Parts: C-alpha cells; sequence; structure tokens
C-alpha cells in the first residue's frame, strides 16, 4: 500500500461522511437565518460544533499522511486543506472566547439600535431604514446623524471586542504557522508545488499596489466630477479641493457610489438607464426578477435552477412574523441542494444583485462532480467574479431592451453610453479605493504596524488619502468605525471584493471574443452565445483542482491579475471625464476638514 | 394465479443495498403490462428481452431483488458501469437477461432531519462477483497496521449509511429499485 493509495481511501471516507455533516450544519444555519430564535441559534451552534469537532479528528489523522510522496495533484491539495490545524490550537475556552465574541458580533449588528432624540420610542436598526436614509435623503443634518449615531452608539461598543479579536486571532500566528491574520486570508491565493505558476502570498500585495496606481487616474476624475455635482446640491458644506464627506456617499459607509446616480446623472433628459422607475411601472415582483434571471442563464446553456432552489429559497422579505438576515447570500448546502437567500426589493440594484447570486449558484452547480474540498472555486475572487461577469452583461443597454424595461425605442446615443458607463463606474470604480483602504488598514493591524493608541485615527488619514473621503466629526480611539461594516464584524475577507473586479473584466473580454462581438466591451451581451457559455462551464467545473493562475490562463491569456481590461471598458468614460473636469481641480487635499471651521 | 408482484413493489419497507432482499416468484401468471404501463417509474431498462415479447413468454423461475440506492447511483445498476455500488454492493452479470425498475422514494424514504437507516458497503478488498451478496462487517485494513477489529488509523468501518433529507437534490434523493431476472411462469 503506497502512501498515496492510503491517502485516497482516507479521503474517500472523508467525502462521504463530511458531506452529510456539512449539509446538516448548513441546514440549521439556514434555519437560524430564516427564523431568528434563541432555539434556532443554539441548533446552529450544537450542530456547527459537531462539524468543527469532526474536522479536528480528521485533521489530526490527515497529518499522519505526509504531504510528500503523493503525486496526483488533487490529492496534495485535498490533504493540505484537511491538514491545516485550524482554530483548534487555541486552548479550549480560549477558542470559546473567540466563538462568543464573534457570536456577539452577529448579534450586535442585528440588535444595533440607534434611537431618535425627538421621539424616544422611535429607535431604528441597520434595517433597510437607516440605509434608506443614506440612500435617498438630501439633508446634510439627517445623513450625519445616522452616520454618527451608529458608530457613536454601536461602534465604540465593538472597539474592545474587536481589540481582542485581533489579539486572540493573531494568537494563531506561528501556531497555524502563518505570520499575521492578513497572511491567512492571503493564503487563499497561494498556489505551491506548480512550476512556473507558484504564486506566493506576498505577490498579492505588490500586484494590488501596482494595478491600483493605474486605477487612480480614472478614480480621481470621478471623484472630481462627483464633487462638482455635490457642491451644487450641497452649497457651503463641500470645498472644491477637500475630501468628500462619507455620509453623502450612497451607503452608511460609502462602499458603492451607485446610489448617487440620480444626483450625478450626466445628461438626464435621455431615457433613464436606472430602470427601477420602470420596474415599478412594469410591476415586477421578486419572483419575476429571479425568473428573468433564471431565464438569462438557461439562454446561455445552464439548465434551470433545481426545483429545490425555487421550493426552498427565500427571495422575499418574511414580514413581521419572521425575522431573518436580509443580506444577499448565495447559499450552497451540498447534497444536491442549492438555495438563494436575499430579501429582495423592486430596485435595479436588487435586479442586478440577483443575477450575480444566481451566477454564483450555477458556479456552485457546475463543479458538483468534484471531491468535497475542491468544490469552492479556485480562489475567493472567482466565486465573487463569476456572478458579476454576468451582471455587467445584465445592465448593458442592449440586454435591457430584451428584458422589457427600456422601451422599444433604444436611443443608442453617444450620451446614453456615458449615462450607462457612469452608473457602472459608480458601482464598480468607486468601491475599489474603499476596498484597498479597508483591507490595507486591516492587514496592517494584524502585522501590528498601528498600535491601538494610533488606531482609528490612522484609519481616517488613510481614508482621506487613498479614497479621498473625510470624516464629518473627529473620532477618538474609543470610536470603532471600521467595525461598522458587516464584512469586518463577521471576520470575512474584503479584498476578495477587488480581485473579482479586475477579474470580471478579464473574462468578459474573452467571452465577447468567443461570441465574436463587433465593437467595444460595453456593447457585449453574453446572451444567446452558446459558445461563450460553454467556455465558462468548461472552467467553472475545475473548481480548485487546477490552480487559479492556471485556470485564468486557459480562459484569458493572462496568468495573473491585469487591470488592462477594466481600463478598456471605461476608456470612453475616462476620456470624456477628462474633458469635462478641465477647469475643476482633479485631486484632493489631505488636510481639509468639514469640522476645522 | 396473480403473481405476487404487488407486495414487492408496494412494500412498506425496502432492504438496504448491501443486503438486497430476493423474493422467489414462481408458478403464477404475471401481467408485466402493469409494470411497463404504470407511468410511475423513472427507469425501466430491460436488457435482455423486450417487455412486449415476455408478456406471453413462459419462464422457469422468477426472483425479485429489491434495494434502495441513490439516484446518482441508479446508473450503476447496469451491466458494466463500475462505480462504488456495482463494485462493492450489487453487480449484474454483463450477460444479464432481465429488467431494472426504479422510482423516486423521496416521499417515503426521506424524513426531516435525515434517515440514516440505509447502508452501503464503501470498502471491499476484492470486487464483487455477479449476484454475490456480501455482508462482512470487518474493518477494511487500508495500510500496514492490523485493525484487530476496531476503528483506527487506516482502519475504517467498511459500512457507511446513506443520508436522506427531503430537501436534497434529485441526484441525492433516495430511489427505490426492483431488479427482475429470468432463467432458462407465463402470462
Ligand atoms: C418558526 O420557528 C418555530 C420554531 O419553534 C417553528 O415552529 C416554525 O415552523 C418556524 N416558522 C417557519 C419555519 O416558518
Ligand atoms: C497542528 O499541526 C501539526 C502540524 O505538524 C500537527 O502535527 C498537529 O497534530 C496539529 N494539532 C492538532 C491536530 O491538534
Ligand atoms: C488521480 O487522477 C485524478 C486527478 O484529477 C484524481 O481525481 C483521481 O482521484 C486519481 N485517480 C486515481 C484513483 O488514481
Ligand atoms: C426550464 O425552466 C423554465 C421555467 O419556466 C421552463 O419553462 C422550461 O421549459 C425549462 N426548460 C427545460 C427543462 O429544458
Ligand atoms: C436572445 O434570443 C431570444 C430568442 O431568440 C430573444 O427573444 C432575445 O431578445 C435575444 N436576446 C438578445 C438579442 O439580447
Ligand atoms: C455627443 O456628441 C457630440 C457631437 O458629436 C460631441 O460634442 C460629444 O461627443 C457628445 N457630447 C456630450 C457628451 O456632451
Ligand atoms: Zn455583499
Amino acid at each position: 500500500s503506497t502512501i498515496e493509495e492510503q491517502a485516497k481511501t482516507f479521503l474517500d471516507k472523508f467525502n462521504h461522511e463530511a458531506e452529510d455533516l456539512f449539509y446538516q450544519s448548513s441546514l440549521a444555519s439556514w434555519n437560524y437565518n430564516t427564523n431568528i430564535t434563541e432555539e434556532n441559534v443554539q441548533n446552529m451552534n450544537n450542530a456547527g460544533d459537531k462539524w468543527s469537532a469532526f474536522l479536528k479528528e480528521q485533521s489530526t489523522f490527515a497529518q499522519y499522511y505526509p504531504l510528500q510522496e503523493i503525486q496526483n495533484l488533487t490529492v496534495k491539495l485535498q490533504l493540505q486543506a484537511l491538514q491545516q490545524n485550524g482554530s483548534s490550537v487555541l486552548s479550549e475556552d480560549k477558542s470559546k472566547r473567540l466563538n462568543t465574541i464573534l457570536n456577539t458580533m452577529s448579534t450586535i449588528y442585528s440588535t444595533g439600535k440607534v434611537c431618535n432624540p425627538d421621539n424616544p420610542q422611535e429607535c431604528l436598526l441597520l434595517e433597510p431604514g437607516l440605509n434608506e436614509i443614506m440612500a435617498n435623503s438630501l439633508d446634510y443634518n439627517e445623513r450625519l446623524w445616522a452616520w454618527e449615531s451608529w458608530r457613536s452608539e454601536v461602534g465604540k461598543q465593538l472597539r474592545p471586542l474587536y481589540e481582542e479579536y485581533v489579539v486572540l486571532k493573531n494568537e494563531m500566528a506561528r501556531a497555524n504557522h502563518y505570520e499575521d491574520y492578513g497572511d491567512y486570508w492571503r493564503g487563499d491565493y497561494e498556489v505551491n508545488g506548480v512550476d512556473g505558476y507558484d504564486y506566493s502570498r506576498g505577490q498579492l500585495i505588490e500586484d494590488v499596489e501596482h494595478t491600483f496606481e493605474e486605477i487612480k487616474p480614472l478614480y480621481e476624475h470621478l471623484h472630481a466630477y462627483v464633487r462638482a455635482k455635490l457642491m451644487n446640491a450641497y452649497p457651503s458644506y463641500i470645498s472644491p479641493i477637500g475630501c468628500l464627506p462619507a455620509h453623502l456617499l450612497g451607503d452608511m459607509w460609502g462602499r458603492f457610489w451607485t446610489n448617487l446616480y440620480s444626483l450625478t446623472v450626466p445628461f438626464g433628459q435621455k431615457p433613464n438607464i436606472d430602470v427601477t422607475d420602470a420596474m415599478v411601472d412594469q410591476a415586477w415582483d421578486a419572483q419575476r426578477i429571479f425568473k428573468e434571471a433564471e431565464k438569462f442563464f438557461v439562454s446561455v446553456g445552464l439548465p434551470n435552477m433545481t426545483y429545490g432552489f425555487w421550493e426552498n429559497s427565500m427571495l422575499t422579505d418574511p414580514g413581521n412574523v419572521q425575522k431573518a438576515v436580509c443580506h444577499p447570500t448565495a447559499w450552497d448546502l451540498g447534497k444536491g441542494d442549492f438555495r438563494i437567500l436575499m430579501c429582495t426589493k423592486v430596485t435595479m440594484d436588487d435586479f442586478l444583485t440577483a443575477h450575480a447570486e444566481m451566477g454564483a449558484i450555477q458556479y456552485d452547480m457546475a463543479y458538483a462532480a468534484q471531491p468535497f474540498l475542491l468544490r469552492n472555486g479556485a480562489n475567493e475572487g472567482f466565486h465573487e467574479a463569476v456572478g458579476e461577469i454576468m451582471s455587467l452583461s445584465a445592465a448593458t443597454p442592449k440586454h435591457l431592451k430584451s428584458i422589457g424595461l427600456l422601451s422599444p425605442d433604444f436611443q443608442e446615443d453617444n450620451e446614453t453610453e456615458i449615462n450607462f458607463l457612469l452608473k457602472q463606474a459608480l458601482t464598480i470604480v468607486g468601491t475599489l479605493p474603499f476596498t484597498y483602504m479597508l483591507e490595507k488598514w486591516r492587514w496592517m493591524v494584524f502585522k501590528g504596524e498601528i498600535p491601538k493608541d494610533q488606531w482609528m485615527k490612522k484609519w481616517w488619514e488613510m481614508k482621506r488619502e487613498i479614497v479621498g473621503v473625510v470624516e464629518p466629526v473627529p473620532h477618538d480611539e474609543t470610536y470603532c468605525d471600521p467595525a461598522s461594516l458587516f464584512h469586518v464584524s463577521n471576520d470575512y475577507s474584503f479584498i476578495r471584493y477587488y480581485t473579482r473586479t479586475l477579474y470580471q473584466f478579464q473574462f468578459q473580454e474573452a467571452l465577447c471574443q468567443a461570441a465574436k462581438h463587433e465593437g467595444p466591451l460595453h456593447k457585449c451581451d453574453i446572451s444567446n452565445s452558446t459558445e461563450a457559455g460553454q467556455k465558462l462551464f468548461n472552467m467553472l467545473r475545475l473548481g480548485k483542482s487546477e490552480p487559479w493562475t492556471l485556470a485564468l490562463e486557459n480562459v484569458v491569456g493572462a496568468k495573473n491579475m491585469n487591470v488592462r481590461p477594466l481600463l478598456n471598458y471605461f476608456e470612453p468614460l475616462f476620456t470624456w471625464l477628462k474633458d469635462q473636469n478641465k477647469n475643476s481641480f482633479v485631486g484632493w487635499s489631505t488636510d481639509w476638514s468639514p469640522y476645522a471651521d | 394465479n396473480l403473481c405476487p408482484f404487488g407486495e414487492v413493489f408496494n412494500a412498506t419497507r425496502f432492504a438496504s443495498v448491501y443486503a438486497w432482499n430476493r423474493k422467489r416468484i414462481s408458478n403464477c401468471v404475471a401481467d408485466y403490462s402493469v409494470l411497463y404501463n404504470s407511468a410511475s417509474f423513472s427507469t425501466f431498462k430491460c436488457y435482455g428481452v423486450s417487455p412486449t415479447k415476455l408478456n406471453d413468454l413462459c419462464f422457469t423461475n422468477v426472483y425479485a431483488d429489491s434495494f434502495v440506492i441513490r439516484g446518482d447511483e441508479v446508473r450503476q445498476i447496469a451491466p458494466g458501469q463500475t462505480g462504488k455500488i456495482a463494485d462493492y454492493n450489487y453487480k449484474l452479470p454483463d450477460d444479464f437477461t432481465g429488467c431494472v425498475i426504479a422510482w423516486n422514494s423521496n416521499n417515503l424514504d426521506s424524513k426531516v432531519g435525515g434517515n440514516y437507516n440505509y447502508l452501503y458497503r464503501l470498502f471491499r478488498k476484492s470486487n464483487l462477483k455477479p449476484f454475490e451478496r456480501d455482508i462482512s462487517t470487518e474493518i477494511y485494513q487500508a495500510g500496514s497496521t492490523p485493525c484487530n477489529g476496531v476503528e483506527g488509523f487506516n482502519c475504517y468501518f467498511p459500512l457507511q449509511s446513506y443520508g436522506f433529507q427531503p430537501t436534497n437534490g434529485v441526484g441525492y434523493q433516495p430511489y427505490r429499485v426492483v431488479v427482475l431476472s429470468f432463467e432458462l411462469v407465463c402470462g
């Protein structure tokens, strides 16, 4: 019995027993979400405790098999994922500490309550309500209160708890043999043992840094153009050279500038490309939205969402009776079960979000015929990029004609493309500085470059410099603004939200070439192109069996992250934005302040 | 007289795949027409004889092998399909004269929380010969260490249970299978 043949029969036992265990724990995790209840939360913990406990024993047995003297490449990768020590190294209740503080963080957001001073009854959560203030209100005073009170009341509360979060999770450092908690999340991109393709964790920094510099030209001009529109709609508050205030951006944090499309509309007399005003006039419920999404991909080639999807998914808000997490989540349970949980709304954003999550489902479906561990896409950015590759096609003005939202006229004017591109830039271009900034400060925290006595404050200097956004009110370190966002509170990577972005244009370029599109990339619908769909499914199935740097090359010529497709997609917008912003100042001052007055 | 096909197909319970029940059907008249015209069966692959031809065809002896397997594995109840089930549980002769009948049992053999009753052999030192039922629950020794009849390193219980939750996908839902063979009983 060769050691690899012993390794396969061990792995063969794992894939059978683990799939049911993962399904059982994931089934309770769905129920916890659907019917938030002390009993359901406990069911997730006890069943989830078994999944973790099951993982630890198989992990110890996997170490007995050496990572050497095995040759089938899938066998090596499968063994590494199991052989990782994991969160077991922390001694007993110390791990339970990490469980409790993290378990607290899911609750603090769900229970995070800001209360109106005028009416002490009237307290709000980060339900759609608070986010709706940031999305629609045009009052500087109103937005600031929701911006401030949230992290005044709830942020500070999480500051000691996020303080121990790093302290206790960086205990893993040199226990799990990674140097800092930033090194662990970067291990997702790591590929080793492949000649000519070995990608080290440090390469990801240098790559991100270089591509971001080429992103800066387009972003600064967008930042300038947005400032001019904002200064008219907000006299006095905004200085023509100063950093943009955070609350007047779309979200509670400013992650997506797509909310400001109404204020920042280039032309506005031509037909609207934001078709939420048409969806309400086209009476499209959530079932219609997803049914049109299901129809999009079956046109490409993937068959229908399994009936277990439509039967067991939650695509509508429960109502008052049931309290559930409303965040878009492309759940995948294994054992042939695929569901989507997403409180859905009558908005183009929710129309475009649904198309991305279903593309992620069909990703989760395409590589089902793989060993258990290799079924998670080849890196984190892939899973999040596949859906947006389709989403870029979904919003295209030509495809919006076929859906029935834009009228049959289709004015293909030189202006409508810019209207469409700027809505796309706000959603796509704006989030990349915010992403790099957040994760840069996150990585630097794990390394220890910023002590707690310099925390928070540094965050704001970095946010002023990189993203060009200023704080309305100065914050002591008792404030904890970074952990006002779900991705930071629930210990989820956020740079995975930027690798996908450079990726999402890398692939579409090749998919349009596969469809033999005659023209630019923003004119590209993957619809009715069986060949481009076969190209995706051919490499969706690979999962993590083939290194990402290899799977990238097979689809698109590049073996690594390249910003060049993104620039080409935005090149018409970049040239126009330069001409308009010739008088206004491009750039910002790191020293301006809305409170220094 | 009416062949007792009713109790084989309408049984309250079906046996596991590693111990497939065999019921002898002999000296009775059998209407095969109800089977190929029931419309309640997903798979009905008669490998040797056409169902039309065997309706009036007398036969020496009939036996019914009934077991429950996964739908992904229904492919394997077939001459020369390999795979785990045919390899270590139930293999067909590859000269097989007979029929394979299958229908979904998600309504009956799947329950909330999952049913773990059905078992399948996962490890076997040597591939099963046609029509050989093995129920040896001896730890498959995978390495150099001897298992001494207890679980341990490279010492796995050769039996693993199916999990059947109703929300599973079609490829993972439980399917009820009845295998019919003919030897050389009319209609
Ligand atoms: C709500 O949770 C309770 C758990 O006690 C359950 O009885 C009820 O069915 C749940 N509601 C659902 C599943 O819609
Ligand atoms: C931690 O990892 C080491 C790697 O050499 C392994 O030997 C050890 O068993 C692991 N600890 C466990 C599984 O508790
Ligand atoms: C080795 O080849 C493939 C690599 O994709 C692997 O999936 C399979 O399990 C291995 N085959 C055997 C059993 O030798
Ligand atoms: C796919 O699903 C749609 C949903 O209505 C259905 O109309 C269509 O006929 C199905 N196509 C298949 C099964 O090929
Ligand atoms: C794809 O084809 C269908 C039917 O041929 C058509 O209704 C739809 O408009 C097409 N989509 C395009 C051209 O984007
Ligand atoms: C639209 O086209 C006109 C005329 O060709 C030209 O000024 C420019 O490209 C566009 N005008 C805008 C964007 O205001
Ligand atoms: Zn998200």
